[PDB]
């Protein structure tokens, strides 16, 4: 009978949480993984157009005074 | 006092054996 | 086995090491552009300073002609703090802080009567940060996208 | 009475103990790696990164943090030779005293277990007597390293939640720490692509997992069990032993050829890189390209980084050292100081002179000047020996493009002869000697010292492997029972 | 050029190497096996 | 000092030498 | 502190093998002194 | 419960091959046979064929071959070229192209020879073991292969592996072979490794010990036989040993100083001896893989180019070997081409 | 001795451990599962070879280019 | 593609299984015709 307790109690918990475990992580972060490679590949930060003027002008507008 | 390092790997390789080995045959020899 | 000479200028090109340093920047983008290649290590930390040096220009362009007084309105809008630990990474809180410290006090001269005292701040700090982009190397890189 | 080399096999069968055994070598491994870490710490000198990187100061540990994301410090200085403000709970310091830490707790935990090593965790319900489920231990074991691979290659390599790792161009010029998206198709197979390694850490890493389930829930059969003699802990030790043993040779490999694992930037150059002229032929290509273009000799020899022309000196070579020449590489040849420029040697006719790299193999090569065509125009005699081709008497001359020694010349035969004999180690190169009291001969890079120290390791293990398997398979007659 | 220069002697010197190498061959290996039988016909494992 | 540490290596390595010749363990085992 | 340990042998050591090792340390270091030092 | 002993299940297909496998036969065949006789047999194959017929003319520029007119001394089958740097040469590979003719010239047949031998080796380890297993004795012969395998192991494949191919393994031949000794010396020091050092003195004292052990054994024998010969005065079925121990180690304890006095330490030295000193020679050269060559002595070196007056033995192998290495590399390395002119060839005469 | 010189100590962890470590030298019947080894090694061995004869450009193939240049991407 | 040293080396492949599948029957063979 030890064995059959052990046989109960590993089909039990060894059969079901840990193939739950593992199939959440596993999918979580392949999940993760997917939608980081298929969405988000550069980082973009700041935005507008801007090549009007250059300090140099700028600058050399107020020495005089 | 040339190779600081080198005469004190010299002197715990030759200390450090020898002392466990003679520790080892004394601890054995009370019996 | 190799010997000795090496003369005596070794002093001179160890003494002057940083500056060498700096300006090999210049060099190593360079040949990063004619190779086709990303540098992925200098250009991240560089374009918040890009987009500060054009986002100043800008404000330096229309507060001379005194023509609208947002000028510190857009001074500030989270782009400086990003510049500042850039910066401070690069030098490290001692030339980061004066040009904190010049920026802010530009923006309070221009907030307050965008008067000719704020002008003169402006041109010192546009002066502060060219000579801080020519210590620091980035000055080839800086303008001109 | 036991002897000497058989004393620690009173642990072979009380669990505990083992347990606590292991503990203890957990802790001595444990605080090395801290004690290391804030011994380089100590001796690093951050100034310079370019002429005096981590694998010229004999660095070990080092890199090893670095190519995982490690580069801040609290001394403010950062590998990059930048400056850090906010270095973070995560510095070399902080990953030291975290390492110190680890191994005092492993200490306090090995003397628990060793002394309360009677637990009914180990004595099975039939026949009360202790004993190991291996099969079952490895199959716990498996399922956890499983989890953990996975969870490096998807969480930590890609940068999904943790910073990276190292990846670096072709060249060594610019490389640092960055998120590495995994590549599936046949370009994941090569070890010069990063992503190869995050891909690997996630199929691995998965597979573990699956077959950790399979070793959790399937029994071994009656004629492996007794085949393998699985109900023994001496079996394990060998596989394991054999595991080890095939990892060394793995990584050493690896370290010696190079790998996207090993980059240039963190161990140096390898001797292939030399042998091959791949610096020397990047440097070429780039020359005669800003020529074609239309520029000045000095102007194109001006714009080649000296990064690029120091990983094109002999002296980085890991191949160029000495078994007993310990110490770091500055303490061979000084501290690299500046590049004094590329030399080009013209004899009195105008055609140009290239001298003979030196080889690998030779501690000491004659140096031949020797025209485009292979020809032998100048050298230097052996030692006071008669001359017919002689700097003096061909009265080559050098000039120098580039560098600190920029658009100068030399006539003199002595300079001539000097430069020379430096020219054939490679780019010519100025290096602070009286620093270090460096002797003036090559070391080698932590390249060589890895990968000498693995596959010594895998050679002695495979005896050991040997040893452990027969004293396995061969129970019964070593103790001399039925 | 390289090409043999003798006609005949490849037979006469064949002959000789076979009927050599037959008794050559079965008689060591006899003297070698005998005390194999020997030992593994009764007392062996 | 070079040469004080390998002459006390050589002296070192004969009293061993001697020692083992004439102090040694008497080999009553077989005999 | 929860019950003597049965696997508890000691270590032996005769004066042969005392000998043995005592020589083979310092042959080592009489063969490795001149490459240490160099 | 339903316990269980050995070997109480239905027979399998494995049980039948296991069976006709470990008979009793001429030529024990065991499992390992699988391995050993056939890879063995062809590098043996390999080797003769490329000693009779196969040519270095394209590798290395020689002419190692009986049909070319080379002894058995000079004939070798050397290694390729140093253009394949590490290819296994496959014939299929795509150095060969699956031309047999061409795979020959390259130089496959050395790596062919090299790799089967090797699994050869491992085959007859393994089958050191079966027998050992098959008829119950302690595998310490295993062990004492153990010794040569790690050092044909070293030479032959990490050596290589650490340069650049190939092309500096020892190519399988006698003056092949005197030709890597050379080279050793020249190029790395190979005398002054401490490495070498301790497998030199490890094989003289194991020829030592097999020479002492064996005069001992026959000078101290029991007169048990009435004629003057003493090879017959003994039978394997003996229950006494043959030979006197005690006056053997009062012998050797009044001549020399210490004596054994145990038969089984005495064997277990002899096999201890020379397994050590292969085992260090084996490091020495995979430390000479990398380069990592005992070469310096750099105190000598700083004094003799302070002071020309001063030269020690060390100074003048060191001239040796730049000797050796200036006149050998224009010919043993064909793939750098250099030419030395008669003046830059280092000569005494110009000290 | 009897149950192995007295039961162990008993503690918490422990108990919650034992299932875990009770049915020791249970196997199966016959052969089990070993031809699904072979298998799984004969697969593995197949896969060695490809990555040790891609990393000795004894099999080249289009997408790998097998040297540093590799790292421009 | 299927490059000509990939189609060498699956050739290799099937040819070692082909020398492994001869072994395997020749013990086989005579293992069952011996017993
Ligand atoms: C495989 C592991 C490994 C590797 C590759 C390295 C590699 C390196 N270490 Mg590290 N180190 C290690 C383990 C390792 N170490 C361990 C375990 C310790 C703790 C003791 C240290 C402590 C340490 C310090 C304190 C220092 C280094 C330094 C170095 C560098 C210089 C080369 C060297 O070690 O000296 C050359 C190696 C040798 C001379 C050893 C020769 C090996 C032979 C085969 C041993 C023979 C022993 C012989 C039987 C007995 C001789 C007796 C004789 C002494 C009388 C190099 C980067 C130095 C450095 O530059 O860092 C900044 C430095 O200062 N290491
Ligand atoms: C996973 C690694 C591992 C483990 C757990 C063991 C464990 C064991 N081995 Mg095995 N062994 C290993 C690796 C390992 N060995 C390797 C790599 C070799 C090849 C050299 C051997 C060769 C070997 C032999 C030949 C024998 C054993 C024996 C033993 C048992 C007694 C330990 C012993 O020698 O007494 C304790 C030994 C000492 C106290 C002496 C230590 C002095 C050493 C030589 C120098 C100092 C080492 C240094 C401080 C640390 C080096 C670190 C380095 C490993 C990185 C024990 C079960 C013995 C046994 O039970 O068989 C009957 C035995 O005869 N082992
Ligand atoms: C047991 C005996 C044995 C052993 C160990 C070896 C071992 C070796 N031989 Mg030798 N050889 C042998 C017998 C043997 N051979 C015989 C009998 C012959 C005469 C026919 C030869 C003729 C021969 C030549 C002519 C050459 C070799 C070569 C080699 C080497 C390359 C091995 C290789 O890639 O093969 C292939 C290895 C395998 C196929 C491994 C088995 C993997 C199986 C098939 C997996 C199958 C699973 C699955 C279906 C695969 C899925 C993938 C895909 C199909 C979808 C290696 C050292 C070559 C070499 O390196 O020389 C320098 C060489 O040129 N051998
Ligand atoms: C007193 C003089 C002396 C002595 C005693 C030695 C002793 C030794 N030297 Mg040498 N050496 C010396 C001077 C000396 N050296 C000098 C002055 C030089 C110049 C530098 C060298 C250069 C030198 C080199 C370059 C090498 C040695 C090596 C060795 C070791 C050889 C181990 C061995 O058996 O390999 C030979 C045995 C094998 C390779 C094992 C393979 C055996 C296979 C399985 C048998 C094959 C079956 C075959 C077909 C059956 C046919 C049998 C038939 C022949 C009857 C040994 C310790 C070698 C060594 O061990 O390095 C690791 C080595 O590479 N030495
Ligand atoms: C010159 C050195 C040397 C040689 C030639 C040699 C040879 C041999 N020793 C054997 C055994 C041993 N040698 C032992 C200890 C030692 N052996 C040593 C040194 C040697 N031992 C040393 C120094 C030790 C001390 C550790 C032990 C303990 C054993 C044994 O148990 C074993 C035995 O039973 O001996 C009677 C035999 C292994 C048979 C074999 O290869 O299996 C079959 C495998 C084969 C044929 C594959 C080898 C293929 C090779 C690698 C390819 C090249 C072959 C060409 C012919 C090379 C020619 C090279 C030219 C230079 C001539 C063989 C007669
Ligand atoms: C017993 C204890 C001592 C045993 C000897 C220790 C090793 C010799 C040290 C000699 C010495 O003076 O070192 C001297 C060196 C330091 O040397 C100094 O380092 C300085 C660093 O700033 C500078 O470089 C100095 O110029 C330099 O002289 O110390 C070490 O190398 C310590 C590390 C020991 C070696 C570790 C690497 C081992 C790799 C092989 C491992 C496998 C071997 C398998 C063999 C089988
Ligand atoms: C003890 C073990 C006993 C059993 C062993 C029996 C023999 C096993 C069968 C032989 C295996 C041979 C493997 C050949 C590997 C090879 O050719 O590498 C050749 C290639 C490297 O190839 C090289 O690459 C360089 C970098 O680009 C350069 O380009 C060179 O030109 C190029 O040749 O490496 C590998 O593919 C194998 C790597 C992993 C295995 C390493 C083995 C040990 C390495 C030691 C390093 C020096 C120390
Ligand atoms: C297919 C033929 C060619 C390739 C063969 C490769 C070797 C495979 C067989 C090895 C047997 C070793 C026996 C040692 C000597 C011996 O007698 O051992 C005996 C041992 C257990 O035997 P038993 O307990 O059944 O013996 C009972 C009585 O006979 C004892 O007296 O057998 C095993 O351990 C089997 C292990 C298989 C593990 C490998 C599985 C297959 C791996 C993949 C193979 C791929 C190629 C196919
Ligand atoms: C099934 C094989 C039956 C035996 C074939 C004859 C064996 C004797 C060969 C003597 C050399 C003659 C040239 C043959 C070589 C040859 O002509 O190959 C040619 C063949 C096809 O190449 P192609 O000529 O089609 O290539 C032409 C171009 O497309 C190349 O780019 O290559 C193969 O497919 C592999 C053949 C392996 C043949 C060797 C069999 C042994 C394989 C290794 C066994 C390993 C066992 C490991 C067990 C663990
Ligand atoms: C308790 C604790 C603590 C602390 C601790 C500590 C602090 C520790 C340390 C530790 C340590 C600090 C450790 C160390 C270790 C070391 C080692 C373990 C070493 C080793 C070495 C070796 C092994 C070597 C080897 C060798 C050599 C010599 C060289 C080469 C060759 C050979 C390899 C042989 C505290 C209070 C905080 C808290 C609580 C916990
Ligand atoms: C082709 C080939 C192969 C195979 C091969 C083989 C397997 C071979 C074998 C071979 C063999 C198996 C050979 C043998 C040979 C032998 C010889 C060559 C002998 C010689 C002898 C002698 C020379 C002697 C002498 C003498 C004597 C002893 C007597 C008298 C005296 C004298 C001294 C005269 C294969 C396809 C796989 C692959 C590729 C390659």
């Amino acid at each position: 009978t030890s064995s059959a307790v052990a046989s109960s109690g590993l089909g039990g918990q060894q059969g079901l949480g840990v193939l739950a475990a593992a199939f959440a992580i596993v999918a979580l972060a392949t999940a993760g993984v997917v939608l980081k490679q298929g969405d988000e590949t550069l980082a973009q930060v700041n935005n507008a157009y801007q090549g009007d003027s250059l300090t140099v002008i700028s600058s050399r507008i107020a020495e005089s005074l | 006092e040339v190779n600081i390092y080198g005469l004190t790997a010299t002197a715990l390789f030759i200390i450090i054996p020898t002392s466990f080995l003679l520790i080892l045959y004394v601890k054995t020899a009370s019996t | 086995i190799p010997d000795e000479e090496d003369e005596d200028l070794v002093e001179k090109a160890k003494a002057n090491r940083r500056a060498r340093l700096a300006q090999q920047r210049g060099v190593t983008r360079d040949f990063m552009a004619s190779e086709n290649l990303t540098d992925r290590r200098l250009e991240q930390e560089l374009v918040p300073v890009q987009k500060a040096v054009y986002k100043l220009a800008k404000s330096g362009s229309q507060l001379e002609s005194g023509d609208l007084k947002g000028a510190a309105s857009t001074l500030s809008e989270s782009w400086v703090g990003d510049f500042s630990t850039v910066a401070s990474t690069v030098s490290g809180s001692t030339t980061a802080g004066k040009l904190v410290e010049a920026i802010k006090s530009v923006q309070a001269a221009a907030a307050k009567g965008d008067a000719a005292g704020s002008k003169r701040a402006y041109v010192s700090l546009v002066s502060d940060l060219q000579s801080w982009a020519d210590a620091s190397g980035l000055a080839t890189s800086l303008k001109g996208l | 009475g036991l002897p000497w080399y058989r004393v620690h096999t009173v642990v072979i069968n009380d669990p505990g103990r083992l347990i606590s055994v292991h503990l203890m070598h957990t802790a001595l491994v444990s605080g090395w790696a801290g004690s290391m870490a804030l011994f380089e710490i100590s001796v690093f000198d951050p100034s310079d990164p370019v002429l005096n990187p981590m694998w010229r100061q004999g660095m070990f540990v080092l890199p090893f943090m670095t190519r995982l994301g490690i580069t801040q410090s609290w001394g403010g200085w950062t590998i990059s030779g930048e400056t850090a403000t906010n270095p973070g709970i995560w510095s070399y310091e902080g990953v030291a005293a975290a390492h110190i830490i680890l191994s005092g707790a492993l200490f306090l935990a090995s003397v628990w277990h060793w002394t309360y090593w009677d637990l009914e965790l180990f004595r099975d319900p039939r026949t009360g007597k202790t004993a190991l489920d291996l099969p079952k231990i490895f199959g716990i074991h498996l399922f956890l390293s499983g989890l953990l691979c996975f969870g490096f290659g998807a969480f930590h390599v890609t940068g999904v939640f943790g910073p990276g790792i190292w990846v670096s161009d072709p060249y060594g010029l610019t490389g640092s720490v960055q998120p590495v998206a995994p590549s599936w198709g046949a370009d994941g197979f090569d070890p010069y692509n990063p992503g190869g390694i995050a891909s690997h850490h996630i199929a691995a890493g998965i597979l573990g997992v699956l077959a950790g389930l399979f070793h959790l829930c399937v029994r071994p059969s009656i004629r492996l069990y007794f085949g393998l003699s699985m109900g023994s802990i001496e079996t394990v030790l060998s596989s394991s032993i054999a595991a080890v043993f095939w990892a060394a040779f793995v990584v050493a490999g690896t370290m010696w050829y190079g790998s996207a694992a090993t980059p240039i930037e963190l161990f140096g150059p390898t001797r292939y890189q030399w042998d091959q002229g791949f610096f020397q032929q990047e440097i070429q290509k780039r020359v005669q390209a800003s020529l074609a273009e239309g520029a000045s000799l000095s102007d194109a020899w001006s714009r080649i980084p000296e990064k690029l022309a120091f990983y094109d000196y002999i002296g980085n070579n890991p191949a160029k050292g000495g078994l007993f020449r310990t110490g770091a590489m500055n303490s061979g040849d000084g501290i690299a100081v500046g590049w004094l420029g590329h030399a080009s040697f013209k004899d009195q006719e105008g055609r140009e002179l290239f001298v003979r790299r030196m080889p690998t193999f030779f501690e000491t090569f004659p140096v031949l000047l020797l025209d485009k065509d292979g020809i032998v125009r100048a050298d230097v005699p052996f030692r006071k020996a008669e001359s017919k081709y002689s700097i003096e008497q061909v009265g080559v001359s050098v000039t120098f493009y580039g560098g600190e020694l920029d658009g100068l010349t030399f006539t003199d035969p002595a300079t001539v002869k000097k430069y020379a004999r430096k020219a054939q180690l490679g780019e010519i190169f100025e290096f602070d000697r009286s620093t270090l009291q460096s002797d003036g001969v090559f070391r080698s890079s932590p390249r060589g010292w890895f990968t000498f120290g693995h596959v010594c390791f895998a050679l002695l293990f495979f005896f050991g492997h040997i040893w452990h398997g027969a004293r396995t398979i061969f129970r019964d007659v070593f103790a001399g029972i039925d | 050029r390289a090409s043999t220069e003798q006609t005949t002697k490849r037979a006469m010197l064949g002959l000789l190497a076979g009927a050599v190498a037959g008794a050559l061959l079965v008689a060591p290996a006899e003297a070698i096996r005998i005390p194999s039988h020997e030992f593994t016909g009764g007392m062996v494992k | 000092m070079e040469a004080l540490v390998y002459t006390f290596l050589l002296v070192g390595t004969l009293g061993i030498i001697f020692f083992s010749i004439f102090f040694r363990d008497p080999p009553r085992m077989i005999k | 502190m929860a019950r003597p340990n049965p696997n508890k042998q000691v270590v032996e050591l005769n004066r042969t093998s005392l000998y043995w090792g005592l020589l083979l340390i310092f042959v080592l270091a009489v063969l490795f002194s001149s490459y240490i030092f160099n | 419960t339903i316990a269980i002993g050995t070997y109480q299940e239905k027979r399998t297909w494995f049980d039948d091959a296991d069976d006709w496998l470990r008979q009793d036969r001429f030529v024990f065949v065991g499992w390992s046979g699988l391995l050993l006789f056939p890879c063995a047999y062809f590098a043996l194959g390999g080797w003769l064929t490329g000693t009779t017929f196969v040519t270095s003319w394209y590798t290395h520029g020689l002419a190692t071959s009986y049909l070319e007119g080379c002894n058995f001394l000079t004939a070798a089958v050397s290694t390729p070229a140093n253009s394949m740097a590490h290819s296994l040469l496959f014939v299929w590979g795509p150095e060969a192209q699956g031309d047999f003719t061409r795979w020959c010239q390259l130089g496959g047949l050395w790596a062919f020879v090299a790799l089967h031998g090797a699994f050869g080796l491992i085959g007859f380890m393994l089958r050191q073991f079966e027998i050992a297993r098959s008829v119950n004795l302690r595998p310490y012969n295993a062990i004492a292969f153990s010794a040569p395998i790690a050092v044909f192991v070293s030479v032959f494949l990490i050596y290589p592996l650490g340069q650049s191919g190939w092309f500096f393994a020892p190519s399988f031949g006698v003056a092949a072979i005197f030709r890597f000794i050379l080279f050793f010396q020249g190029f790395h020091n190979w005398t002054l490794n401490p490495f070498h050092m301790m497998g030199v003195a490890g094989v003289l004292g194991a020829a030592l010990l097999c020479a002492i052990h064996g005069a001992t054994v026959e000078n101290t024998l029991f007169e048990d036989g009435d004629g003057a010969n003493t090879f017959r005065a003994f039978n394997p079925t003996q229950a006494e040993e043959t030979y006197s121990m005690v006056t053997a180690n009062r012998f050797w304890s009044q001549i020399f100083g210490v004596a054994f006095s145990n038969k089984r330490w005495l064997h277990f030295f002899m096999l201890l001896v020379p397994v050590t000193g292969l085992w260090m020679s084996a490091i020495g050269v995979v430390g000479l893989a990398l380069n990592l060559r005992a070469y310096d002595f750099v105190s000598q070196e700083i004094r003799a180019a302070e002071d020309p007056e001063f030269e020690t033995f060390y100074t003048k192998n060191i001239l040796l070997n730049e000797g050796i290495r200036a006149w050998m590399a224009a010919q043993d390395q064909p793939h750098e081409r250099l030419v030395f002119p008669e003046e830059v060839l280092p000569r005494g005469n110009a000290l | 001795n009897s149950d192995f010189q007295e039961p162990g100590l008993v503690t918490p962890l422990g108990t919650l451990l034992r299932p875990l470590n009770s049915e020791a030298g249970k196997v199966l019947p016959g052969w089990g599962t070993t031809v699904l080894m072979a298998v799984f090694i004969l697969l593995f061995a197949a896969f060695l070879l490809i990555i040790l004869e891609i990393y000795n450009s004894s099999l080249i193939l289009d997408d790998v280019s097998m040297s540093w240049e590799t790292l421009a991407k | 593609a299927v490059t000509p040293s990939l189609k060498n080396f699956l050739g290799s492949l099937i040819a070692g299984a082909t020398v492994l599948g001869g072994i395997a029957l020749a013990i086989t063979a005579v293992s069952k015709f011996d017993k």
